[PDB]
């Protein structure tokens, strides 16, 4: 059972004894979604972790590749041994029509396309070592998808499954903490100490190749790790009662990073992952469940009130319990920066060994790992909508904290709207000046460093203090919490540089105030269209068109782009303008003014100049010297292996392009068309009967969105790439 | 005596339109 | 040409040349001026230049 | 007994109905007489800051450094 | 001030023109269709190219649009 | 003293969306918005905004020096109020081209009678043409002097704002 | 400070409907009887406590009304009425002036019903060159 | 980041064309009933806030007929687009010929 289609599915009028093409993207454009399904949870809870399923079975279906296509054709071994010079590679490609050169031949006895995004650095991190090995983990995870995808069939199918004990929400919110983080954090420590720590500490010089202490060892009998960082390993662990001090040895807050190749200490990662490990094991019991220990579920929240902000933040929802949509913004804005947090974090202060020096992933990664984040949040609260126009039922609220906003609309939104001039309008309206003041504007006097200076300065800030922080003040840890901040206490390694005191100033309270801007007029778009969305002060009654819903009146003299669905249809564009900015600022700091090389007489030598400082003030400086000063990489870059990035943003510029045709265009104009041609088929009897109508409005504010928004990405990943590697 | 014709430019840009956006301020209240 | 009338709205004849789009009208209408076909026309021509 | 206030907030401003007021004044104003000091207003600085040398510039004279308007060739 | 011109047949409703926002709706009795009903606007002065007036309103060839030219603070909508 | 007018909006009928909170009407000295031309209903132009002018002019001694052109320089530390008069005189027009949202041609004004005057309906249209435009004689007279008074006097600073 | 006003309608103070400057160029009111204080959705946002009168409350876009008359369609409720109301009061209302329900149809309701073009006949319409008297319009 | 010499302009004009193009975009991608709605929610804010209260404005701020909101898409655009190539085709050649 059951099933199967055939016409008709969920958009009530789907079958319609057809009549027209353009159903094949009403279905492709409903299909998952609900209410154009039902909130009748006893068949919607039993979809969401159905799921939620595959995505993993897909993620598995994923990862089970990225080792088979690691460990079926290494650069891993044929390099590992030697970090430094000779670097990444996970795909080599069949000899069709001139594929070949696409698999380079530049990796240590290996033909193949070079690889950006750790992995080598992720698996020289644990240890593993041997292709026949995480190939012995390619199979570990592929059926291992199977059973998890054998859960679709587990419940639901032969088992219409349970909302009764889905709705509740206490065991799970306790157990994730404990339960299935806590199987983790520390039960990666047993791994991160015994497996990981020393097959690294003893990697950290000798141990070149093949005799590689297959993890097999170091259980039941110690002696060796014992022969290494001691601990006295009899059959009696001190710190059972406070000999803690001893079984330490190899985990005092070391901070800085491994100067015998960057990363930063694994001697500095069990103390991090058994503390933040168990908070999440203990603190993952604080709520009800059965055995009388716990807290309010919500009974906590209405705990407290405040006069204005009244009731307080009270009686916190009951679909927040129930289902998704209501909830569904928060697990995203959150998860949101929880991919901008780990970002501005990773590069920011290196994990797995071989980053700091690297590039083509102390950048690369950095991004995507900021797309997904931007993407994610900058489309998280299109879930605040739906919801109101959807999953929100009759009542639960008034005097709720909620409503306290919906009243106080118009004059909450509003007072952002102005910042969103000042902050920007004039703070971007500010490179502009120094263009009108470098072209027209004679260094004589204007906004750059030896200019609208700002002498010492800008500080430092703090950071710096971040550099008196370990020598006292938070007593120790070691070496200045992250070299990036501090004073001049300066390292690197691998000839080229690693991280250093990356000093800010003008060029720094500039730019910034743009991310500082943007993420203003990129929210409120958002908030304007998140608040009004269902009640809009100017079609006042929305829940009368749906979630998407095009516009409405040619009347009231120009009502369009009203929907949040379409408040989201440009909710994005900017993100792209904002995530697909910010990346940028990054990749001309890391580089030009962070990456290095080495020579010697006191002199680090960057990929490009300490340019930047005063040739990325002026708006322009980013085409003078951020394009045609770069791109050279990709511009020429054919007959080679940059031979894809000379091949992508091509058909990435077109397909930034072939957006506007559907996005600047009309819609009636097009339908109006698909007759004309029609005469050819018909009169000459061919013609459909799925009357070939021309793509539905929303549907084409559902392409010049994707397409624009596929377009100027790859492009910049067709681009930013090939810069890095040879002048990389 | 001599030096100019600037006479014109502080007009054509400075007062003239200062008087355009002045008297048709308008068109409305022309 | 057919922007003489069409059959979508077989009466733009009345309507004219320069009517601003249409609104949701039976999901199957929009930017529809014979003007806003000159609009589009002036796109592809500056393309063809 | 009166819980006050303001409401009626602080002394009705200073014995100052005089001199500024009336005296001078560009005043009466609009319609007619406005232009009356926005005609000078905009032909003032303008006009007289559409000259005054000789001089005040940014500054440079006598085209040389290996001559110029030549070479060399002639005068 | 509502436009341009819009045309016969439907009503009753129970499956057509039941939803102008700003009124603009009587129904005279008049003789022709399958019981009695002819219409556009007992009004058009409250509306507003609320043009949802044929979406609900069939009957063949253009059937609702706007043309406000003057375009009025009555139905350009902008109160405040 | 006993709590106050919280929740229940803007005075009157819980549906007249201006709004009430502090920073509308309050002890901590709303008092402001009531002795510069602000609220009250008040009295008679000139000696309301010859105050603006007076105040408003020198208020620009700022972005007329380190900002813009010459920071510190020749011709010179005439900073404080350069053309800063000069680049008023339209600010000194602008609102003398405003005269369209105020019309009458005379100012009685001025007392009030018994009876009352400023009659029980102000919030709005009391002010006029030859009824507002002599506030315009203020700000401008006040502008200059509002400018000029910052020139003649002082320029190697002092303790003026300390707070206040 | 406080009173007259006896609304209900009620939710208090926020911006998002009916403001300052349209006690002039129009205004618009709405009457009904309120089944219970039976709270419902009411523009600026709130939720209004309906009451035991009213039903008279202020609101400028008469737009907002029928909407709300029918808003009163998802709790069961019935008989919306509105009015105008302005300086100096008067019209401006279809329910009841007679509450002719736009739907129905009944008494004497007038002409103004449609082009001598029963549409199809639509084309280039050149019966125009500077019409005067001649059509302005129809 | 040194000077300007005699090919200074399009180095400005061009980025002009490269701005003044560009923003023939909002008007374009960004259609109509997002402007009023918003330009209400503060056409409003500046109708409340004292001191700058006694200022009621001669007519009344609305967003833009959808045509327009496609027109000035066209004369920021093209103007941009007439620009640059415009300044480039000239720039170019006074260096190289
Ligand atoms: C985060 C956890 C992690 C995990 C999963 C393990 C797991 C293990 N450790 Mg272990 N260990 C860890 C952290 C961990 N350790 C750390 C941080 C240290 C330093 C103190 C040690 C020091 C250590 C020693 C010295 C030994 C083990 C041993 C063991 C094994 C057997 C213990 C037994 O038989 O129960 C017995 C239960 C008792 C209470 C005693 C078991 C595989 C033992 C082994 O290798 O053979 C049996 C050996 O005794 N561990
Ligand atoms: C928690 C996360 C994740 C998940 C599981 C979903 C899940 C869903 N989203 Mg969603 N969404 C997300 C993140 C997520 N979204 C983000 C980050 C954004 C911002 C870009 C959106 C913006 C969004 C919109 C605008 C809509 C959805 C809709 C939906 C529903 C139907 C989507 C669908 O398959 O239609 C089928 C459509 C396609 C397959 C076309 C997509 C193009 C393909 C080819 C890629 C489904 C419940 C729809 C909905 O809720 O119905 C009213 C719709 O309104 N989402
Ligand atoms: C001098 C310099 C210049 C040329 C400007 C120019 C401007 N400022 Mg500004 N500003 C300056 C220094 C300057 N500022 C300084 C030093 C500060 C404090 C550190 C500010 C704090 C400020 C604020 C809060 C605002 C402005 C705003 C503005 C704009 C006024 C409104 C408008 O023109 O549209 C204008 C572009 C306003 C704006 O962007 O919108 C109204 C905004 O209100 N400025
Ligand atoms: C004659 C011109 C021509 C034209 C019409 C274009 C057009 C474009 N280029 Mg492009 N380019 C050109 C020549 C041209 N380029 C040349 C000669 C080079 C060097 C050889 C490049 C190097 C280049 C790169 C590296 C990228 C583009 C991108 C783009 C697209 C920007 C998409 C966007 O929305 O973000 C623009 C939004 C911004 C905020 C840009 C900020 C730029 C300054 C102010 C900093 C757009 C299609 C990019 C893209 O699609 O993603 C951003 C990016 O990938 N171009
Ligand atoms: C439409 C005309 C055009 C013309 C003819 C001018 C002319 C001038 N501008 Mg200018 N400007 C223009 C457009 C123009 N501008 C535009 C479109 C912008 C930006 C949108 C600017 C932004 C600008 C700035 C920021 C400045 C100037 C300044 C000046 C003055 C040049 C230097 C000087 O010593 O002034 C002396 C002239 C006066 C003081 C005018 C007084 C006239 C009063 C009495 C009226 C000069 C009068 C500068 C200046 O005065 O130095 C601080 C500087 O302020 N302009
Ligand atoms: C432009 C910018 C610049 C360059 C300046 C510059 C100056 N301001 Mg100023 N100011 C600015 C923006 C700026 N301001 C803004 C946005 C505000 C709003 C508060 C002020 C409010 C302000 C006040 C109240 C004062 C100054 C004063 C001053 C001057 C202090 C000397 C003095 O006369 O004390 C007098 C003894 C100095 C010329 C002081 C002043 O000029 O007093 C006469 C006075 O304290 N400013
Ligand atoms: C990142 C983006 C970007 C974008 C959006 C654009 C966009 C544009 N560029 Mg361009 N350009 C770019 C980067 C970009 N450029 C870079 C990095 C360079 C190298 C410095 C150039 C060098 C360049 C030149 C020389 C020219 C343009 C021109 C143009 C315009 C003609 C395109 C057109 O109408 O499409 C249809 C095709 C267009 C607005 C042309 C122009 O000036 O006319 C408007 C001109 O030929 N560009
Ligand atoms: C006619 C014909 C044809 C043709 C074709 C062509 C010529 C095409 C081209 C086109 C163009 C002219 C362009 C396009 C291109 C493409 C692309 C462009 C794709 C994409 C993508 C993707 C999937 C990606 C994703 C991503 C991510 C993940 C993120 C970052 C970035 C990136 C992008 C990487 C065919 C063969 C079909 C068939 C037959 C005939
Ligand atoms: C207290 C108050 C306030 C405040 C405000 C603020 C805080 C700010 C503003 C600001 C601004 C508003 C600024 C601006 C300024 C200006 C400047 C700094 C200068 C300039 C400029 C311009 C614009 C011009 C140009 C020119 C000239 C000047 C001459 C002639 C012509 C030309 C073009 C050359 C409020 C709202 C509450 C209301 C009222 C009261
Ligand atoms: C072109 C265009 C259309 C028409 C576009 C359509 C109908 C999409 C075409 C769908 C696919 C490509 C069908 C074509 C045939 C294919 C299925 C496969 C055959 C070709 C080969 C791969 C074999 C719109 O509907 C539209 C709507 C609103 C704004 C702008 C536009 C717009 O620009
Ligand atoms: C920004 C924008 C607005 C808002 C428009 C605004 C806020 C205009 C405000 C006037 C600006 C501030 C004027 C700046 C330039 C003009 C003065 C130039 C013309 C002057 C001469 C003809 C005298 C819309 O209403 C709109 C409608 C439909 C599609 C897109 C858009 C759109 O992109
Ligand atoms: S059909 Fe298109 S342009 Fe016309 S009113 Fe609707 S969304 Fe706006
Ligand atoms: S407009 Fe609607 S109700 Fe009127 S006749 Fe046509 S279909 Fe019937
Ligand atoms: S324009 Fe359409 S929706 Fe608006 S009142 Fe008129 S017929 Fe009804």
């Amino acid at each position: 059972f059951e099933q199967w289609a055939k016409p008709g599915h969920f958009s009530r009028t789907i079958a319609k004894g057809p009549d027209t093409t353009t159903w094949i993207w009403n279905l492709h454009a409903d299909a998952h979604d609900f209410d154009s399904h039902t909130s009748d949870l006893e068949e919607i809870s039993r979809k969401v972790f159905s799921a939620h399923f595959g995505q993993l079975s897909i993620i598995f279906l994923w990862l089970s590749g990225m080792y088979f296509h690691g460990a079926r054709f290494s650069n891993y071994e044929a390099w590992l041994n030697d970090p430094t010079h000779i670097g990444p590679s996970a795909q080599v490609v069949w000899p069709i029509v001139g594929q070949e050169i696409l698999n380079g031949d530049v990796g240590g006895g290996f033909r193949g396309i070079q690889i950006t995004s750790g992995f080598f650095q992720i698996w020289r991190a644990s240890g593993i070592t041997s292709e026949l090995q995480l190939y012995c983990t390619a199979i570990g995870a592929l059926v291992f998808a199977g059973l998890m995808l054998f859960a679709g069939w587990f419940h639901y199918h032969k088992a219409a499954p349970k909302l009764a004990w889905f709705q509740d929400v206490e065991s799970m919110l306790n157990h994730h903490l404990a339960g299935l983080l806590g199987l983790g954090s520390l039960s990666w420590a047993g791994h991160q100490v015994h497996v990981s720590l020393p097959i690294n500490q003893f990697l950290n010089a000798g141990v070149d190749p093949k005799e590689i202490p297959l993890p097999h060892e170091f259980i039941l009998n110690r002696d060796l790790l014992a022969q290494l960082y001691p601990s006295f390993a009899e059959g009696a662990t001190p710190f059972f009662t406070l000999n803690w001090s001893k079984y330490a040895d190899f985990l005092t807050f070391r901070g800085g990073l491994d100067p015998l190749t960057g990363g930063l200490w694994l001697t500095d990662i069990a103390h991090h992952h058994l503390a933040i490990a168990i908070l999440f094991l203990i603190a993952g019991h604080m709520y009800r469940t059965n055995w009388g220990i716990g807290h309010g579920i919500k009974d906590i929240l209405e705990a407290h009130k405040g006069p204005f902000t009244g009731q307080g933040h009270k009686g916190l929802y009951e679909i927040l319990t129930t289902s998704w949509h209501a909830q569904l913004s928060i697990n995203l804005a959150m998860l949101g920066s929880l991919t901008i947090v780990v970002a501005q974090h990773m590069y920011s202060m290196p994990p797995y060994p071989y980053l700091a020096t690297d590039y083509a992933t102390q950048l690369s990664l950095f991004t995507h790992h900021m797309w997904i984040g931007g993407f994610l949040i900058v489309g998280a609260a299109a879930h605040a909508a739906i919801f109101m126009v959807r999953d929100y039922d009759p009542t639960t609220r008034y005097n709720d904290l909620l409503d306290r906003v919906l009243r106080h609309r118009d004059a909450i939104i509003s007072h952002l709207n102005w910042v969103c001039i000042f902050l920007g309008f004039h703070s971007f309206g500010l490179y502009i000046h120094n263009d009108t003041m470098s072209a027209l504007g004679r260094p004589q006097d204007m906004f750059s460093d030896t200019a609208i200076q700002l002498q010492p300065v800008f500080a430092q800030w703090i950071q710096n203090t971040h550099a008196l922080a370990p020598g006292t003040t938070a007593p120790g840890a070691t070496a200045s919490t992250s070299l990036t901040w501090g004073g001049g206490d300066l390292v690197a390694v691998g000839n080229k540089v690693a991280l250093l005191p990356i000093p800010l100033g003008t060029a720094d309270f500039l730019v910034h105030h743009i991310h500082a801007f943007t993420i203003h007029v990129t929210v409120l778009i958002l908030l304007k269209g998140v608040l009004f969305a269902r009640s809009s002060r100017l079609i006042p009654d929305k829940a009368n068109l749906g979630f998407r819903f095009p516009c409405d009146g040619p009347g009231r003299g120009g009502t369009c782009q009203v929907s949040a669905w379409d408040h989201v249809f440009l909710g994005l564009f900017w993100m792209y303008n904002s995530i697909s900015v910010v990346i940028f600022h990054f990749s001309w700091k890391m580089q030009s003014d962070v990456w290095g090389t080495i020579n010697d007489q006191g002199v680090v030598t960057h990929i490009t100049a300490g340019n930047f400082a005063q040739s990325s003030i002026t708006i322009n400086g980013w085409l003078r010297d951020f394009l045609w000063a770069q791109a050279s990489q990709v511009i020429q870059s054919y007959g080679s292996s940059l031979s894809a990035y000379g091949l992508f943003f091509l058909g990435a510029h077109f397909v930034w392009a072939f957006s506007l045709m559907f996005l600047f265009s009309g819609r009636g104009y097009w339908q109006e068309l698909i007759e004309s041609i029609v005469w050819a088929h018909n009169k000459l009897k061919v013609a459909p009967a799925t009357q070939p109508r021309a793509l539905s409005i929303v549907q084409g504010r559902a392409v010049g969105v994707t397409h624009y928004l596929l377009g100027g990405i790859a492009t910049t990943w067709a681009f930013f790439l090939a810069r890095i590697i040879a002048v990389g | 005596m001599i030096n100019l014709p600037s006479l014109f430019v502080p007009l054509v840009g400075l007062l003239f339109p200062a008087v355009a956006m002045a008297s048709l301020f308008l068109h409305v209240e022309k | 040409l057919d922007a003489r009338g069409s059959k979508l709205m077989p009466d733009k004849k009345d309507f004219g040349y320069s009517f601003p789009c249409d609104g949701p009208g039976r999901g199957g209408t929009c930017d529809i001026s014979a003007w806003d076909d000159f609009y589009l026309a002036v796109f592809w021509m500056l393309n063809t230049i | 007994w009166d819980v006050y206030g303001s409401d009626a907030p602080s002394p009705y401003n200073s014995l100052q109905s005089k001199f500024f007021e009336t005296f001078a004044a560009p005043f009466t104003k609009r319609g007619l007489l406005l232009k009356f000091l926005i005609l000078g207003g905009g032909s003032l600085l303008t006009y007289v800051s559409a000259n005054a040398p000789q001089d005040v510039l940014p500054i440079t004279r006598g085209p040389q450094q290996p001559p110029k308007l030549g070479p060399r060739g002639k005068i | 001030s509502h436009s341009v011109k819009i045309y016969d047949t439907c009503i009753g409703c129970t499956q057509c023109v039941r939803a102008c926002p700003t009124d603009v709706l009587e129904m005279i009795p008049w003789g022709g269709c399958k019981a009695k009903q002819i219409a556009s606007a007992p009004r058009t002065e409250d509306c507003v190219g609320c043009k949802r007036c044929e979406s609900a309103c069939p009957t063949d060839f253009l059937s609702v649009r706007v043309y406000l030219w003057h375009e009025t603070t009555r139905s350009m909508g902008l109160a405040y | 003293k006993p709590t106050y007018q919280v929740i229940q909006p803007l005075n009157g009928d819980p549906f007249i969306g201006g709004l009430e909170t502090p920073v509308t009407s309050s002890p901590l000295i709303a008092w402001y918005l009531s002795n510069l031309p602000a609220y009250r209903t008040a009295v008679n132009p000139l000696l309301r905004g010859v105050e603006v002018g007076l105040a408003h002019g020198f208020l620009l001694v700022g972005p007329f020096v380190k900002a813009g052109p010459l920071r510190n320089t020749e011709y010179a530390g005439a900073a404080g109020s350069l053309a800063a008069a000069g680049l008023v005189v339209i600010l000194s027009m602008c609102l003398t081209m405003y005269g369209i949202a105020s019309f009458k041609e005379g100012e009685p004004s001025i007392a009030p009678a018994l009876t009352l005057t400023g009659r029980k309906k102000q919030p709005d249209q009391l002010q006029s043409a030859d009824g507002w435009a002599k506030f315009t004689g203020g700000f401008f007279f006040g502008g200059v002097s509002g400018v000029t008074w910052a020139c003649f006097l002082m320029y190697v600073l002092d303790l003026p704002y300390y707070f206040k | 400070e406080l009173d007259p006003n006896t609304p209900s309608p009620i939710f208090a103070g926020s911006t998002g409907g009916l403001l300052r400057k349209a006690q002039v160029e129009e205004f618009y009111v709405i009457t009904w009887e309120s089944p219970k204080e039976q709270i419902f959705e009411m523009p600026t946002g709130g939720a209004a406590i309906m009451r035991e009168g009213p039903n008279l409350l202020k609101l400028a876009r008469k737009e907002q009304c029928l909407a709300l008359g029918t808003r009163l369609r998802s709790k069961y409720k019935i008989k919306y009425q509105f009015y105008r109301v302005f300086p100096s009061g008067e019209v401006q209302y279809l329910h009841p002036k007679d509450g002719v329900y736009p739907e129905k149809v009944n008494p004497g309701r007038q002409g103004v019903g449609l082009n001598m073009r029963s549409i199809g006949k639509n084309v280039s319409p050149i019966e125009v060159k500077f019409t005067g008297k001649q059509p302005y319009d129809l | 980041p040194l000077v300007c010499n005699s090919l200074s302009v399009w180095a400005w004009m061009f980025l002009f064309g490269h701005l003044v193009w560009a923003t023939g975009f909002m008007f374009l991608i960004s259609w109509r009933g997002y402007w009023q709605e918003l330009i209400e929610t503060l056409a409003w804010a500046h109708e409340r806030t004292p001191l700058a209260n006694l200022i009621r404005w001669r007519d009344k701020p609305v967003a833009l007929s959808i045509v327009q909101a496609r027109l000035v898409g066209l004369v920021h655009f093209s103007v941009g687009y007439i620009f640059t190539y415009a300044a480039f085709l000239i720039a170019s050649t006074s260096g190289k010929f």
